[PDB]
């Protein structure tokens, strides 16, 4: 139930870093990993992927190859080796909690991030929206292909990120609510168009929301929906 | 002209194996190791039966079997793979016996067993192939019509690798294994523990000589037809290989018909 | 007096038993008729399911 | 299929290979069933070989895992079918109760209960096929009790000397003829306190359980 | 005399309890549903073969969202399987390997099981850690567990072999009521619907319909002439079907207090080892000691058809809440859906 970033800060053109995330409070060897960057003027940008055990490993195609991620599960450490890196690698990096299986709720627990400075086209269709407290509010999404599986699922994830916050899980497959976050939050749509609808604002709804799809790699985050009072 | 009398026996070997086969295909108590080198067994007999048992049977019948050199060679090749085969998985059934007996924690397993029986089977088939691939090419030496091969640079390195060597590892481990139940019968000495001693004697010495009274005579007059000189009648040659081919024939009977269980399949399936 | 705790216990019980309401058989009979029948298209297994619905085919 | 479908594929071969070495290594283990009047000496042979206990140790190179069901006072048919697989049945009973009675009895012995006990288990559905070790426990005091009425209450047709040789072959031999089945037998032993080399015997038994089985399925027999 | 005054006194109760039973009975099952054609032939076939069990399956239980499944085996593992891509996804080890019974909670966020460790062992699904562990450990009979069922997420019902049952409350973790009546071991239970009342079946040849909240023996229904493995109960709450050891199902009637149907047959002499209902209850489903499962009109007493894909005894049937498909789980370490 806790993760813990380290590694980041200032790297000079062309030289190496090494990340390293530790687990506390949960079965680290049973649950996949993840390395989502973010940076300040294009909001996420998933990095790269890493299995339960030693298997399948992803890179997104800007840092395949140059990137390299290694686990340590008797330790409950993850590291992520990067070489050759330039002024596009500064950003934040943000260790991501994932278990698969039927009924699970990928994406659920986010790590605080380290900071280092140095197909499918997901929109969102605004980038900010004037709204006010005790209000309902809609932000919309556009997918570039149809994300419903024949299966029936639709893999669209909603997270929010507030002011100094690491994103939490709103919802998963466009319809579910994570554990933790009231029935305040909803979600609808289909084919290639879908809708957040918060039924009443809060002071703590402020902050930028987020789409993700999770359909096949590469995984692509939209641009975020800022709601500022 | 009168040789084809002896196809009767052809209609025997299929008979004695399909039974065999189908008492582990239509019953599923018979699934244990030795019962799947039972099943290669069969499966090897059936092969030489349907396989090379009729152009045995016609080059006997006719002097001249007005066929071409290489389909001759690949039937000789045949003959001598499935020979192999079934000596092989005579061999293979001995050592399953041994290692049941003399390590019984490890014969009486759920993963090494079938471990054990698969590499066993694949390595008894993988040495027939082997041993039966040289004769596919150039040192068959066929004059005119007449496809026997006398090659003796292949006759004494068949002979021994199919039969001498499988023949003095039988021995060993059916001695060995005599040699452990007589020291467990010693220490441990109401009426069924004699029986089933001196029936468990009686199966080694009934394997033991059947084996033996039908092969090794053939291998005898393999060997003293190139290296001697002896009168070597055709008739003789003709007569052990159809003894081999009795071997062949008569050990299903002999494999089968000693467990009570094979017996129920048997009497069901029939 | 082990004994006469159980008799009076089972005497209570058998009294509690023998003081309920009951209807006729053939009422039963025609409300599990009844049931059976309103159900009886919503049944997967007694109207087998096309491919194309079956979860467990297609 | 899916990301998150290949995923679910991937935690179930993990799963799957998880079992199966759990199978495997649970494949190296010798279990037997412990059963008894209840005072035939049940803890003092655990003493002895260290709802349900489970007793593990090692001898030789060979893992033992005794069950010991006498907390279960309830129906044997509904729940004895789940020892099917059990290698043997450890079977004990007390040779000084051959006189001995208890209150609750009403004119029987520890014999003509225990020997119920025995027929019923020999003669069971489930094991046919089990071999039982019967331990012929206080052989000291069964002696030292039989200078008077040696086995004359407990067996009147008995017919004998007055010797602990005699008593205990004639009280085996009714033991030994309960076994009906071909592919079953009964190992005999009379041990006592003093005598805490009992551990060999079932490591030697159960050896000749496993060659005896080993044979049959290879059908040299 | 007492003791001779309360005997007289329960053996006339008893015989006004028939006197009462005769009146009712009117007619029969058999004869009201001759006027309502027959089901047919029903061929029923396997689509998935669920595969990983390494012993004998004692128990087996279907999730309320129709594609989980539950699977106990004597291996001391319990499985957690997707009907539907056969994949597993859970696998919880026990502490005790004698398990002889396991549950779905109906919100899928609990399991259970128990067996002759006399405990019952309550596990949580929906964790923060991931992993599966051990949240309750309910102790206080003393004997074997049959069978345990939820009523909600904070109680359970378990019957045990002390002639018992009980209802547990999770989070207190000790009896809320005690039943108790039976003189035999307690063999399996069935909630009704409404989860207000269940019956209980009994090693005595005998059934009995407890009331939850009162704990009272509300009626006692007998017939078998043997013990009763398996119960189950019809959808309305109305009615209830048993299994016992004769190779008898019998169904019963709540409300007219009386035996309605027998199911058997002079070809089986197996005893039956689970019972199970359809969705609209047409057919009743039973596992057989002879190695199959047996589909029967559960309004006419016709065998609709036989499922005859095992090799030993099957031990558990479930079906599914939306009538999908049919499980069947039995002593060759194998799990089979069939639709
Ligand atoms: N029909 C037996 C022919 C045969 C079999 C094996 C041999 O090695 C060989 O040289 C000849």
């Amino acid at each position: 139930v806790q993760l813990v970033e380290s590694g980041g800060g200032l790297v000079q053109p062309g030289g190496s870093r090494k990340l390293s995330c530790s687990a506390s409070g949960f079965a680290f060897s049973s649950f996949g990993m993840h390395w989502v960057r973010q940076a300040p003027e294009k909001g996420l940008e998933w990095v790269a992927y890493i299995s339960s055990g030693s298997g399948t490993i992803y890179y997104a195609d800007t840092v395949k190859g140059r990137f390299t991620i290694s686990r340590d599960d008797p330790k409950n450490t993850l590291f992520l080796q990067m070489t050759s890196l330039r002024s596009e690698d500064t950003a934040m990096y943000y260790c991501v909690r994932s278990i698969y299986y039927y009924g699970s709720s990928p994406f659920d627990f986010w790590g605080q991030g380290t900071t280092l400075t140095v197909d499918i086209v997901m929109t969102q269709a605004t980038s900010s929206v004037p709204v006010t407290p005790g209000e309902s509010v809609s932000i919309s999404c556009r997918s570039s292909k149809s994300l419903l599986h024949s299966n029936g699922n639709t893999y669209l994830y909603w997270f929010l990120q507030r002011p100094g916050q690491s994103p939490q899980l709103l919802i998963y497959r466009m319809s579910n609510l994570a554990s933790g976050v009231p029935d305040r939050f909803s979600g609808s749509g289909s084919g290639t168009a879908f809708t957040l609808t918060i039924s009443r604002l809060e002071a703590e709804d402020v902050g930028v929301y987020y789409c993700m799809q999770h359909l096949e790699y590469p995984l692509t985050f939209g641009a975020g929906t800022k709601l500022e009072l | 002209y009168y040789a084809t009398l002896l196809t009767l026996l052809i209609a025997v070997i299929v008979f004695g194996n399909v039974l065999v086969c189908m008492a582990v295909s239509r019953e599923k108590a018979l699934q244990t190791t030795t019962n799947y080198l039972i099943v290669s067994l069969a499966v090897a007999d059936l092969l030489v039966a349907t396989l090379v048992m009729p152009w045995v049977v016609y080059l006997e019948v006719v002097g001249e079997w007005k066929f071409s050199r290489i389909h001759c060679d690949i039937f000789v090749t045949l003959d001598v793979m499935m020979c192999t085969a079934s000596i092989l998985n005579l061999c293979a059934i001995s050592i399953d016996r041994y290692t049941a007996v003399a390590m019984p924690m490890l014969y009486n397993t759920r993963y090494s067993s079938k471990r054990r029986v698969t590499v066993m089977i694949s390595i008894v088939w993988v040495l027939s192939f082997t041993i039966s691939c040289p004769l596919l090419f150039g040192l068959n030496n066929a004059d005119q019509n007449e496809c026997i091969i006398a090659n003796p640079a292949f006759v004494v390195y068949s002979s021994i690798v199919s039969f001498y060597v499988p023949f003095i590892v039988t021995l060993l481990v059916y001695i060995k294994i005599y040699i452990v139940l007589r020291r467990r019968r010693k220490r441990v000495n109401r009426k069924l523990s004699q029986q089933k001693e001196k029936k468990a004697t009686q199966m080694l010495a009934i394997v033991l000589g059947v084996f033996i009274i039908c092969w090794l005579p053939f291998f005898i007059t393999h060997i003293l037809n190139i290296h001697c000189d002896c009168n070597i009648p055709p008739v003789l040659y003709s007569a052990f290989t159809w003894l081999g081919y009795v071997n062949s024939a008569v050990n299903p009977i002999i494999y089968t018909t000693f467990n009570i269980e094979f017996r129920k399949a048997f009497l069901k399936i029939l | 007096t082990a004994s006469i705790a159980q008799a009076r216990k089972l005497v209570e019980q058998l009294k509690m038993e023998a003081n309920i309401d009951r209807i006729k058989v053939s009422k039963a009979a025609a409300d599990l008729m009844a049931y059976c029948e309103a159900h009886a298209k919503e049944d997967p297994l007694l109207t087998p399911v096309p491919a194309s619905e079956n979860p467990f085919r297609e | 299929l899916s990301a998150e479908e290949r995923a679910a594929l991937e935690r179930s071969k993990a799963i799957e290979k998880n079992l199966k070495e759990d199978g495997i290594s649970a494949a190296k283990d010798v279990k037997l069933l412990l059963l008894g009047a209840g005072e035939s000496g049940e803890s003092t042979i655990v003493k002895q070989m260290k709802g349900i206990v489970e007793t593990h140790f090692t001898f030789k190179n060979l893992h033992f895992r005794l069950f010991d069901v006498g907390g279960q006072r309830s129906e044997r048919k509904k729940w004895i079918h789940c020892f099917e697989d059990v290698t043997a049945i450890i079977f004990c009973v007390a040779l000084s109760g051959y006189d001995q009675v208890l209150h609750e009895d009403e004119t029987t012995n520890r014999m003509h209960e225990s020997l119920m006990l025995f027929d019923s288990i020999c003669n069971n559905k489930f094991f046919i096929d089990t071999s039982i070790i019967l331990f012929l426990n206080k052989k000291d005091l069964f002696g030292e009790k039989i200078k008077k009425s040696p086995l004359t209450i407990c067996f009147p047709e008995y017919t004998g000397p007055n010797t602990y040789e005699d008593a205990a072959a004639y009280i085996q031999a009714q033991f030994e003829s309960k076994n009906r089945s071909p592919n079953k037998e009964i190992y005999c032993h009379m041990t006592c306190a003093t005598d805490t080399n009992n551990i060999q015997v079932v490591f030697d038994a159960v050896t000749d359980i496993i060659i005896a089985n080993n044979l049959r399925g290879c059908g040299l027999y | 005399s007492e003791l001779d005054q309360l005997r007289q006194e329960a053996e006339q109760l008893k015989n006004q309890i028939r006197d009462a039973r005769k009146a009712c009975a009117d007619a029969t099952l058999s004869q009201i549903t001759n006027n309502i054609d027959p089901v047919g032939r029903i061929q029923m076939r396997t689509r998935r073969t669920l595969r990983g069990h390494l012993a004998k399956i004692y128990a087996m239980h279907w999730g309320t969202d129709s594609r989980l499944l539950v699977s106990a085996s004597q291996d001391g593992k319990l499985i957690i399987w997707d009907s539907y891509t056969t994949n597993k996804v859970h696998a919880i080890p026990l502490r005790s390997s004698w398990v002889m019974t396991c549950a779905y909670a109906p919100s899928g966020n609990y399991v259970a099981c128990g067996g002759l460790d006399n405990i019952c062992s309550i596990y949580n699904l929906k964790t923060r850690e991931g992993n599966v562990r051990v949240s309750r450990e309910l102790a206080g009979h003393t004997g074997y567990l049959s069978c345990c069922r939820f009523l909600d997420d904070n109680q359970i019902v378990t019957s045990s072999g002390d002639t018992t049952c009980a209802l547990w409350d999770i989070e207190t973790g000790q009896q809320t009521t005690t039943f108790t009546g039976h003189t035999g071991d307690v063999m399996s239970l069935s909630l009704a619907p409404d989860t207000r009342l269940f019956v209980s079946g009994a090693c005595d040849a005998s059934a009995k319909l407890w009331d939850v909240r009162e704990g009272m023996c509300r009626q006692t229904f007998t017939g078998h002439e043997s013990d009763i493995n398996a119960i189950c109960f019809f959808p309305n709450g109305n009615a209830f079907a048993t299994g016992s050891d004769d190779a008898t199902c019998r169904l019963f009637d709540l409300r007219a207090d009386q035996e309605l149907m027998t199911y058997s047959h002079d070809n089986i002499i197996c005893g039956i080892t689970s019972v199970s209902f359809s969705k609209s209850g047409r057919l009743l489903l039973a596992g057989y000691d002879d190695f199959n499962c047996n589909v029967w009109d559960a309004l006419k007493a016709d065998r609709a058809g036989v499922l005859a894909g095992h090799d030993n005894r099957v031990s558990c049937l479930g079906v599914t809440d939306d009538g999908m498909a049919v499980a069947t789980g039995s002593w060759d370490s194998f799990l089979k859906i069939w639709n």
